[PDB]
């Protein structure tokens, strides 16, 4: 299979670090400026605590699974429209799911960076099973930056990354951090992680990207630093074997 | 202990004044069915920490509270509400008889807490996953049931299959509400050998096999348009409510809307959800009477019919003695069986011979011609 866009950046802006507000946003829309030099940025923003909200709301109206993602992708979608507008004097834009799908290439010879929704257009057609959406954020980041065969997948977290037990926690003090794991690895372990546990599941069937990096958008510098292939984060291998 | 021992005084500051709810036993150390409820009161104080305050009055040493509240009873237990009694428990209790009653009282505390961990605790923790299982299901359309009419098996043979099926569709519209999905067929074998000719991925070819979903949907829809029934889409299916309250069907393409965030296969390029898992999983998502695959044989057989001298048909088959049997060859893709065992609402398909007459109007009236394939 052939890689698409392989001079492509794909970085993931986490839902609950545009929930952060000025504080996480503004200093990471400096980052992104300096960065759009140095790279061709195709910019997925997570959904965060709205979502949350919208299932709270979606379930006690009983609501089916495949009804609570399109809600779900729609506040993910907000959060771009947001972060695209701090972006907007630098010729950056959010374009919307048929657009990211047919004409990227286009809109990356245009401008240096655009702002898509990082969740998939699963709408009804989710799977069942569980009665919150799986393919999420991370997932949808992963599924786009695979097919396109880019050269990397950044996940930006309000965490260092990946940890045994949630750093956040009441088990916090027993939560020891992990630089490297396997997709399978974590797969395997159960309990909550920092990226949606069916993001494990599509890396197992990845055909280009070997790793993705998970990184503290809270600290300024890592973002940059990981786009360089320096490992400043967690790095969760995919199982796509190299050459 | 986490009991307060209260004091008349007290009891304005430690229940009046204090926010959340307070469970205060009016005891005596005469009172025998007091000496009995006392162990099983201290027990569910650490129970339900941080849910329920336990609090105690020994109406000999603190006479003036319990007249005040009608207490003409012991023991008796009172639920505080922000200053208000909102639950009354006179006499002595079981251990579970008295969890019964705090539950059934602290129902919107607890849907308070649990709306809380739904927003402070990730999606992947099994504890939100668990409490969510737990919601209410509603089905959107439950009157409703979905059919897929076959590319390669009906719609690529044309005037012969598809004109009786049209027929059957227009009668049997008026007794169910029907929703019409459409395969693809050979012109999607065709796109998908060329694109992985190219070596283009899975995403790339799901978006080439979706248009020839969306010709056939055309193509039917345009037999049935005289009829008033409509050809929908758009990605939010917003014309599907009024055509099926007023015409009672629609034809929509079978194909998912996942385009380049499609789910690559194990191995290979070609899109493991095509047509058979598009129809379903919006069957599965409406929350529909049934899922009815109109295809060009009976049902499922132990091999390819078409491919075999001599096979044998299976009438009644679940997923897991599909997968035990290992199909060289399905009826319906793998995945969809997959999917089948995961589903909520539509627990079991069921494969008919559309190109013999009458199969699906009496598939339609419930009765049992072709493949059932249950999920258990
Ligand atoms: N094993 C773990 N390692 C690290 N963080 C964890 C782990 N388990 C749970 N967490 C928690 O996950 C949080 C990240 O939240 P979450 O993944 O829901 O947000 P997000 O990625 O910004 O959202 P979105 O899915 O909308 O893009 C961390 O702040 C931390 O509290
Ligand atoms: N064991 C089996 N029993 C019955 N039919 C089988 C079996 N193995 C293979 N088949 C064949 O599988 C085919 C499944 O249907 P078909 O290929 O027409 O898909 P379709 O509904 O047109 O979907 P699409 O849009 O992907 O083309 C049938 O043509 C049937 O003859
Ligand atoms: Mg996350």
């Amino acid at each position: 299979p052939i890689r698409l866009l392989p001079w492509l950046q794909v970085v993931k802006i986490g839902g609950r670090v545009m929930d952060r507000g000025a504080d996480a946003i503004l200093p990471l829309v400096e980052e992104l400026r300096k960065l759009l030099p140095e790279h061709r940025l195709l910019i997925l923003t997570g959904a965060g605590v709205r979502a949350r909200h919208v299932f709270s709301v979606g379930l006690d109206l009983g609501l089916p699974v495949g009804s609570l993602a399109p809600l779900a992708a729609s506040e993910a979608g907000q959060n771009g429209h947001i972060l695209a507008a701090m972006l907007a004097s630098e010729g950056v834009s959010y374009v919307e799911h048929p657009t990211v799908a047919d004409q990227l290439a286009i809109h990356l010879s245009a401008t240096r960076a655009v702002v898509g929704s990082a969740f998939p257009p699963y709408h009804h057609h989710e799977f069942p099973g569980s009665r919150i959406p799986p393919h999420r954020a991370d997932t949808g980041a992963f599924l786009l930056a695979d097919a396109f065969g880019a050269a990397g997948l950044t996940i930006v977290e309000n965490v260092d990354g990946i940890y045994t037990a949630d750093p956040n926690g009441p088990d916090r003090g027993q939560a020891r951090f992990l630089p490297e794991t396997s997709a399978t690895d974590l797969a395997k372990s159960e309990g909550p992680l920092p990226v949606d546990r069916a993001l494990l599941d599509v890396m197992a069937t990845a055909r280009h990207i070997e790793r993705v990096q998970v990184v503290n958008g809270l600290v300024p510098g890592r973002l940059t630093a990981a786009l360089r292939g320096e490992h400043v984060g967690t790095l969760i291998r995919t199982g796509v074997r190299p050459a | 202990d986490k009991i307060i021992h209260l004091t008349d005084d007290s009891f304005d500051t430690d229940v009046l004044k204090a926010d959340g709810a307070i469970l205060v036993d009016f005891w005596a150390e005469w009172c025998g069915p007091c000496k009995m409820i006392a162990p099983i009161l201290d027990e569910i104080a650490d129970e339900y920490q941080g849910k329920l305050t336990v609090a105690k009055l020994n109406i000999d040493q603190n006479p003036g509270t319990a007249p005040k509240y009608g207490i003409r009873g012991i023991p008796t237990l009172l639920l505080f509400k922000n200053g208000e009694v909102a639950a009354t428990k006179v006499g002595a209790l079981s251990k579970g008889q008295l969890k019964e009653f705090l539950d059934a009282n602290l129902e919107e505390e607890k849907r308070k807490r649990e709306e809380e961990l739904l927003m402070q605790r990730s999606l992947t923790d099994p504890q939100l996953q668990a409490a969510a299982a737990a919601a209410a299901d509603f089905r959107i359309l439950p009157d409703a049931t979905v059919i897929k009419i076959g590319g390669q098996s009906v719609i690529d043979r044309g005037r012969a299959a598809v004109y009786p099926l049209v027929d059957e569709i227009v009668a049997a519209r008026k007794n169910h509400k029907l929703l019409i999905g459409t395969g693809a067929g050979t012109r999607a074998r065709h796109l998908y050998s060329i694109a992985a000719g190219l070596g283009l991925p899975a995403g790339v070819l799901a978006q080439l096999g979706s248009s020839v979903a969306d010709q056939n949907a055309a193509m039917l829809g345009q037999l049935l348009a005289k009829h008033g029934i409509p050809v929908v889409g758009g990605a939010g299916l917003s014309a599907v409510p009024l055509s099926l309250a007023e015409v009672n069907a629609v034809v929509f393409s079978g194909m998912p809307p996942y385009k380049l965030w499609m789910r690559p296969a194990a191995e290979g390029v070609i899109p493991p959800y095509r047509t058979d898992a598009g129809c379903f999983l919006l069957a599965e998502q409406f929350g529909c009477k049934q899922m009815i695959f109109v295809k060009d044989e009976d049902g499922l057989y132990t091999a390819n019919p078409k491919t075999s001298k001599d096979a044998t048909f299976i009438p009644r088959i679940s997923v897991d003695e599909m997968k035990a049997k290992g199909l060289h060859d399905s009826i319906l893709e793998f995945p969809v069986l997959d999917l089948l065992q995961s589903a909520q609402h539509v627990r079991e398909v069921q494969v008919v011979n559309g190109l013999v007459p009458g199969n699906l109007t009496r598939a339609l009236a419930g009765e049992h011609v072709g493949t059932i394939i249950t999920a258990s």
